[PDB]
RNA sequence: GGAAGUCGGCAAAAUGGGAAUCGAUUCCCACUGUCCCUAUCUACUAUCUAGCGAAACCACAGCCUGGGGAACGGGCCAGGCAAAAUCAGCGGGGUGGCUUGUGGCAGCCAAGCGCGACGUUGCUGGCUCUUCCUAUCAUACCGAAGCAGAAUUCGGUAAGCGUUGGACCCACUAAUAGGGAGCUGGGUUCCUACUGAUGAAGUGUCGUCGCAAUGGUAAUUCAACUUAGUACGAGAGGAACCGUUGAUUCAGAUCAUUGGUAUUUGCGGCUGCCUGACAAGGCAAUGCCGCGGAGCUAUCAUCUGCCGGAUAACGGCUGAACGCCUCUAAGCCAGAAUCCGUGCCAGAAAGCGACGAUU
RNA sequence: AUGUGGAACGGGGUAUUGUAAGCAGCUGCUGAGAUUAAGCCUUUGUUCCCAAGAUUUG
């Protein structure tokens, strides 16, 4: 099996931080920076 | 009839328990078991997404007919109070505090006449005839205890082991009112109950039941019509 | 492939107590009385470490005592009780007093057709069949 | 950096072993 | 000749060298990177490690072989007093690394802070900071030329925060002082955040919420001098190398613990802190009879998943994540249904006095 | 999530606490701590065993009976379907087993005294 | 008798350069004159023998996949007999393996004669002298190699039979609307063109009815694709399903395919044939009439009419040959099957995880289908325990009057 | 769990014993830390201190790499390097540029200079251990093949990471690939290194908070759910990518829960002993037994293990050389578990910055 | 180096064991008694002690 140091696991890793999936980071970020 | 897996298991009567008023179904997998099911039960009966103890066993763990619902003792009370909300109220729920937690395994009931391991605890045959309301009999299935696991129940129709003799044929069927056949399911598994689930007016069998199977079955239940 | 062949479940982790040499209790009614641990399938590459097995594992087996039939094949087994305390992931600790199994083929559906005694739900979630062929699942 | 993998350098022994058999070969086509 | 029985090596190699820390609190190596898309936002906080217990939550992990069930998981509780700020630093890029330009201080300093720059603070005339109190009185202005300093050549922006020590439990009166920076929005936007915050209190309910993933940085637990037994896992003419496994120091060392989880920020002014929504039954997060060597909880605390390095009592430091990791354990909410605190000084039975009492007949006392 | 009662001690058992042990008659016993476990494994009887509540209230050390509120606790066997004023009231008929039983806790022992 | 699981046989030269290479690279090679006698003997020794193991492994891997004729079904053995000479290929599994047995006499005397090597050049001559007779001993099998390999990748192309299950054989003229009737019977795509013999092989199918499957074997029409046609008929349990031109539009005469089919019927005896009247769209039958066995049933080709009435009967011939008042809801019997086109099918949990995530990131809401008295406290969160009760063992829908009556007693004690 | 250890029941526990064959051997039962797999407890030593106080050994000493024809060595050559004084451990240090994958005899040619190359034809030692190499068994990615699918064969880059448990045998495993540089059996009659621990010293002094040159580096494999009974296949059979869940091995932590440990000699019980007696306690080289907090600890318990560039095999774009063509010559794109960083550990005790006070 | 100061005891909580001696009449006092930090928590409790000696520092 492919390991983490693998170039595909790290492009999709990047597909997964590039959409939405960070998004509720980010709100939640903003949550405690606007408190 | 229709053919159905479990996620790739031929075995859907262990992983589901199906009545003539609800349908039982395990919980974490994937749903498409529990879509195909809605996909032919969903607006007659409801169905329940629900475990046992926190198990996917729940069609060999419990027991029921269209009037009542049997768990065995280890069922929590979370998923007790679950199984109580999700079904309606004319249906009503029971623990049973036996020995023989299997009552999937233990019991085979229909609406009307259940046929229960030998072995069974007078207490547990009690409360079984108090809210099945069918009427209890202990017998073995060719020579098996586990008659919920090894024999399928309907009210029109019932299998059994082909292992079973004739006279054995014709006495079960004398004391259960209900046309029976020796058949397997599954293609030559002979755990009926672990292979099929059926209602009054449809069947379920895993997707590896040979057509021959599935015929037999039809003819039995007679679900044509 | 007989390495979590119908498996349909996957296991956590639990607390071995069943190495090699193991001498323990058959608990179907196909005729066989004692089993003997040969090895365990799904053991890696681990020096000096002994293979072991617990509850739901599949391992190899010889029936030192039981019927001659039964006997002469390396048969499949599932180790369905284990003296040995194991953490069930809900967090409690459970134990059966005695260390039994039952005589099953590669595939996973057994020879013996009722179990006699208490099942782990590990066992019966891994192997449908002994579920199916269960008397009391605990 | 030698960025080699055998050495470009020569051991005495073996730069002296060539003036020996050099002039053998020499000698055995004579 | 080769090896004929292989194995793999006993030991990590980057770990060592297995030597004692050079420091008693938490060092943070890498702080998140920064983006001025996003404005002001700290990124660390200063806890103390109170104690451990278990907890009992629902886990709603879709996929899962327990997807809705009741699991139990062992439980970290750290208490976190709110910290003081009580500075600024710049750093500036350089060809050679980050170097720190200048510092600014806060002009009221409490002796919490001021016992840190002392070995024996009875002693001292505690003349630390005094006559930078009387510039601070004197003339603003040229505190705001270093300010001034720090948003126009400065790219990094850290606040120097202490911890409330005095508020825990604790025998020890120094406070600890560390530098959190101050990540998001422009340079000058970090200094007006440290200028409006100096001297205020930040508090975890600030920093964290509840559901993120953080690293827990600390010190681990000391096991003194050891043999290559306990300290590696061990079962040609040459000299001997640095590989070899040999024998010396095993614990006390700076350890990192990543991808941690809070299950609950409670607050220490608030009772029902140890209560949950399937729980009821008023209760604190300190367990029955105290936790053990440590004291009772009356401040923040926060409970993560696991356990984290160090024993009681010692200072751990909270950071959010360098990098952001979307796995649905870190993406996942947590329902609490039940907290343990019963005692942990011995086999503990019951989980308040309260409800000991009814089941306990009429003590004589 | 039951807080089950020791065979033992006949005291609380919460999760985590404790051993469960389940016998060849899949009868399932729950210990809440070392003590019992091992006691139960030496086979010390419990009513004669002084410190367990079971030869308390078997010697006479504990009340008969307590018909507190008409209705004390049991083990329902029948679920019933969630209500929040049926939850509500009977989350105060908890507190108010609790004062009624303590109140009997202290008038017992009272009169125990004499 | 699946033959597709055979290995690919290199040529002569790939042979060799994959057992060399494999010697070289997985046997030490460095040695020294220096060292003792005894390590550069059995240095070379290894590499003999290696090289020797290598040779056998994979001509015992030759002799083990290929089916053996004598052991396998007659239907097949003549088969393949018919295409590839029986003899011929027995001659050349002989040659293989009279060839392993060479390269093992060669390597146990070359390793007997290394034991006694005084020096490191009369052990690596030995070696060499060892490797060239192994690989020269190779080289005389190229025409045997080069032979199964072609009836290897002939034979991944046959088609899987079983003789033993329920067959109905469709032989007849070539092109004569038995390509058509198989095509039409089975799911099989037999290619249909004007060129004859199209079928150059024989071709199987499965179809299923009676509640069985019945595999229906079409041979070549009516040289080598005969012979191979009529030994398939030879040896199976399974009735002919002879297609006679009916208005000869397949461009053979009727009378002939009458001659050519009683000339055959000696091979077709034991069997319930089939008059087929094919290209009825598009005297001498007296005589094929008068045996009985064949059916006399009308194939318009041209129309595709009467082919599956032909497929029912011979599938017939050929099997003959060989109180609980069930309270169905009123739902129930004006229920709309689920199928997914249609647009009045209601929605299931299946499609709403396809739009919510897929499988591992949807969560299903368990509570989402309580019976209950409001849709808002569905996600609510009941209240378990409480001052160490339960709060389970007291939910009671009269709980409330319990309460009350038990307050006026307690009304009574303080008073 | 019960000899799975070892050449082997060496030693302990069963109290040693039951049956066979010639005291020995075997077998079945029995027992157990030999082992999985180590953990805990006690005493002594080692540690420090007061006093006393040696000996062996000693040309001089003390870092490594390549070379010094040899014998390479520590002194010599060329490099890496190199900062006082020390402490406790552990014992390391006291002969071809060979070689590899393709046998021996005869003839026919015949590029060419009597030979004559390739061809062509004729015949019969094992138990544990650090690191390195690739000549790759598995894992990653590619090319070819009757490679439909699945499974597979060969070949290329690739040494990052693994390559077991038992008596050639039989299992597991993804695989059980090949080699280089403390110990025991049958067979012949000081100093230096390594590992931890202090430590004087510029920078005025003492501190607090930091920076980061450099050195080390870590994660590995499997199967489970859909995607599927779909692509493909007459059928038999039947995958993949995205997403998700567990487990094997390894690594780093931790002691809520569970087990273990008992000098808490904490409590209790039993035997014997000690004052006239009811009692009262106390004693027995840790008298014996049960429980036993705290601590320690267990893949016997729990937790945690991540992303950016540059490439190799290889697939392409434009495009000449060579008016065509061309992945290459100038340039460019995609591309492997690979290399380099990030992250993680250490912090130059002769690298540094900011701040505080300053007799 | 006079303080939300420290220390020695004491109380309480929490734990370990199992219901003490005695008073008595197995039972009651008595889930009692004993131990509880030596690397458990707490203290409007009492008592006690510290605003000292030496050394190095531009």
């Amino acid at each position: 099996t492919s390991g983490p140091r693998d170039n595909n696991r790290n492009k999709w890793a990047k597909k997964h931080l590039k959409k939405g999936k960070r998004a509720k980071n980010s709100n939640f970020s903003k949550f405690l920076k606007k408190k | 009839a229709l053919r159905a897996q479990f996620e790739n298991s031929n075995e859907i009567g262990v992983f589901s328990n199906l009545t003539n008023s609800y349908a039982l179904v395990a919980l974490g997998g994937s749903e498409n078991f529990y879509s195909v099911f809605e996909a032919e039960l969903g607006d007659v009966v409801p169905v329940v997404h629900t475990t046992i103890g926190g198990t996917r066993i729940i069609g060999r763990l419990t027991c029921g007919n269209r009037k009542g619902l049997l768990v065995p003792s280890s069922t929590t009370d979370n998923e007790l109070q679950h199984l109580r909300n999700s079904l309606p109220d004319p249906v009503k729920i029971q623990r049973v505090d036996e020995r023989l937690s299997a009552l999937g395994n233990i019991v085979a009931c229909n609406d009307y006449v259940a046929l229960v391991h030998p072995d069974i605890e007078r207490e547990t045959e009690e409360i079984i005839a108090d809210v099945l309301d069918v009427e209890v009999f202990r017998q073995t299935v060719a020579g098996n205890v586990l008659t919920g696991s090894y024999c399928a129940l309907s009210n029109q129709g019932a299998l059994v082991h082909p292992r079973t003799s004739i006279q054995e044929q014709d006495e079960l069927s004398s004391l259960l009112q209900v046309p029976l056949v020796a058949g397997t399911i599954n293609r030559g598994s002979d755990v009926i109950g672990a292979g099929l689930v059926v209602n009054d007016w449809c069947a379920f069998a895993g997707l590896d039941t040979t057509a021959t199977e599935l015929a037999v079955c039809e003819s039995i239940f007679k679900l044509q019509d | 492939s007989r390495g979590r062949g119908a498996a349909s479940g996957t296991k956590y982790r639990m607390t071995l107590g069943l190495p090699v040499q193991a001498i323990m209790n058959c608990a179907d009614n196909s005729g066989a009385k004692n089993l003997y641990i040969v090895s365990v399938f799904g053991t890696g590459a681990r020096l000096n470490r002994l293979p072991a097995a617990s509850c739901g594992d599949m391992v190899l087996a010889t029936v030192k005592k039981g019927k001659p039939d039964l006997r002469k094949k390396i048969m499949p087994a599932i180790v369905v009780r284990q003296r040995k305390a194991w953490r069930r992931k809900d967090g409690v600790y459970l134990y059966f007093e005695d260390n039994a199994g039952v005589i099953v083929n590669p595939k996973g559906e057994m020879k013996g057709s009722a179990i006699t005694g208490p099942v782990a739900k590990e066992c019966a979630d891994l192997w449908p069949r002994i579920a199916s062929n269960a008397g009391t699942v605990v | 950096v030698s960025l080699k993998k055998k050495s470009k350098r020569r051991t005495t022994r073996l730069r002296s072993r060539i003036e020996k058999k050099a002039a053998e070969s020499k000698r055995k086509q004579k | 000749s080769h090896c004929k029985f292989e194995q793999p090596r006993h030991g990590s190699l980057g770990f060592l060298p297995r030597k004692r820390a050079s420091r008693q609190r938490g060092k943070v190596k890498a702080f998140p990177k920064d983006d001025a898309s996003k404005p002001v936002h700290l990124t660390a906080f200063l806890g103390y490690k109170a104690g451990m217990t278990h907890i009992v939550r629902d886990l709603d992990r879709p996929g899962s072989k327990m997807h809705k069930r009741e699991i139990l998981e062992a439980v970290t509780v750290i208490e976190t007093p709110p910290m003081v700020v009580v500075g600024v630093v710049g750093y500036v890029e350089t060809p050679r690394g980050l170097r720190s330009l200048t510092t600014v201080w806060a002009e009221h300093l409490s002796e919490e802070v001021k016992r840190r720059f002392y070995k024996n603070w009875f002693k001292s005339k505690k003349k630390a900071f005094t006559k930078y109190a009387k510039k601070y009185a004197e003339s603003t202005q040229s505190i705001n030329r270093e300010l001034e300093r720090i948003k126009k050549y400065c790219s990094v922006v850290r606040v120097l925060a202490h911890t409330q020590i005095r508020k825990t439990p604790l025998a020890q009166k120094k406070a600890h002082l560390m530098e959190i920076q101050v990540n998001g929005g422009s340079v000058a936007d970090k200094v007006e955040w440290a200028r409006e915050h100096f001297e205020k209190t930040v508090d975890i309910k600030s920093t964290f919420e509840q559901n993120e993933m953080i690293d827990v940085i600390g010190v681990t637990r000391g096991k003194g001098n050891e043999g290559t037994t306990a300290r590696w896992g061990t079962k040609h003419p040459a000299n001997v190398q640095w590989t070899v496994a040999r024998a010396g120091n095993a614990g006390y060392m700076h350890r990192t613990q990543l991808n941690s989880k809070i299950y609950r920020i409670g607050a220490g002014d608030d009772a029902k802190n140890a209560s949950t929504d399937f729980d009821a039954t008023e209760k604190r997060i300190t367990p029955m009879g105290g936790f053990v060597r440590y004291g009772v909880v009356e401040n923040d605390f926060v409970m993560l998943n696991g356990a984290t390095p160090g024993p009681v009592k010692r200072v751990l430091t909270l950071r959010k994540s360098l990098l952001t990791h979307t796995s649905r354990k870190a993406l996942e909410p947590v329902s609490l249904k039940w907290i343990d605190t019963a005692s942990k000084f011995g086999h503990g039975r019951f989980q308040t006095p309260a409800e000991a009492k009814q089941f306990l007949g009429t003590l004589k006392k | 999530m039951r807080v089950h009662t020791c065979y033992f001690c006949s005291g609380p058992v919460y999760p985590g606490h404790g051993i469960m042990f389940v016998r060849n008659d899949s009868k399932v016993f729950r210990f809440c701590r070392s003590k019992c476990h091992k006691n139960f494994k030496m086979k010390r009887n419990p009513r004669k065993v002084a410190w367990t509540k079971a030869y308390r209230k078997a010697h006479g050390k504990e009340m008969v009976y307590d018909t507190a509120l008409a209705v004390t606790a049991a083990r329902r066997n029948v679920p019933v379907r969630y209500d929040r004023n049926v939850i509500a009231t009977t989350l105060n008929a908890m507190k108010r087993v609790s004062q009624v039983h303590a109140k009997r806790e202290r008038l017992f022992y009272k009169k125990r005294l004499a | 008798a699946v033959f597709k699981n055979i290995t690919p046989i290199p040529d002569v030269n790939t042979f060799l350069d994959v057992v060399l290479s494999r010697t070289q690279r997985k046997t030490p090679t460095v040695i020294r004159s220096g060292f003792k006698i005894s390590r550069i003997r059995g240095f070379y020794g290894r590499k003999v023998k290696f090289t020797q193991d290598t040779i056998t492994e994979k001509l015992d891997s030759i002799l083990q996949e290929f089916p053996k004729l004598n052991d396998i079904h007659p239907f097949h053995a003549d088969l393949l007999n018919i295409l590839y000479d029986r003899d011929h290929l027995k001659i050349a599994l002989s040659q293989l393996s009279t060839a392993k047995h060479l390269v093992e006499n060669v390597a146990r005397d070359y390793i007997r004669l290394l034991k006694y090597g005084d020096s490191l050049y009369r052990c690596k001559q030995l070696k060499r002298a060892a490797l060239g007779r192994m690989a020269t001993i190779i080289k005389r099998q190229k025409s045997s190699l080069e032979f199964l390999e072609q009836v290897r990748q002939h034979l991944s192309r046959l088609p899987a039979i079983d003789p033993n299950t329920r067959t109905l054989l469709v032989c007849g003229y070539p092109n004569v609307g038995k390509s058509s009737f198989m095509n039409k019977v089975t799911r099989a795509q037999v290619d249909v063109q004007p060129y004859a013999f199209t079928t150059k092989s024989l071709f199987v199918g499965h179809f299923d009815y009676k509640y069985l499957r019945w595999q229906v074997i079409d041979t070549p029409g009516i040289n080598t694709i005969e012979m191979q046609s009529i030994t398939a008929m030879a040896h199976l349990r399974s009735a002919v399903l002879y297609f006679m031109d009916l208005s000869e539009m397949c461009g053979y005469s009727v009378a002939a395919q009458v001659k050519l089919y009683h000339s055959i019927k000696p091979l077709f005896a034991n069997k319930v044939t089939i008059l087929v009247l094919n290209k009825i769209d598009a005297e001498l039958l007296q005589t094929i009439i008068d045996d009985g066995n064949v059916k006399v049933v009308q194939t318009s080709c041209v129309q595709d009419i009467g082919v599956m009435d032909v497929r029912t009967t011979a599938c017939e011939a050929l099997l003959a040959a060989r109180a609980r008042p069930a309270c169905i809801p009123d739902s129930v019997k004006t229920r709309r099957a689920y199928d997914a086109n249609d647009p009045n099918r209601r929605i299931l949990a299946r499609d709403i995880e396809a739009a919510n995530g897929g499988a591992g990131v949807y969560n299903v809401e368990l509570r989402d289908k309580y019976i209950l008295q409001d849709p808002s406290w569905k996600y609510d969160r009941m209240p378990e325990l409480l001052d160490g009760k339960n709060v389970a063992d007291f939910v009671d829908p009269e709980i409330e009057a319990k309460l009350l009556a038990l307050d006026e007693e307690e009304e009574r004690l303080e008073r």
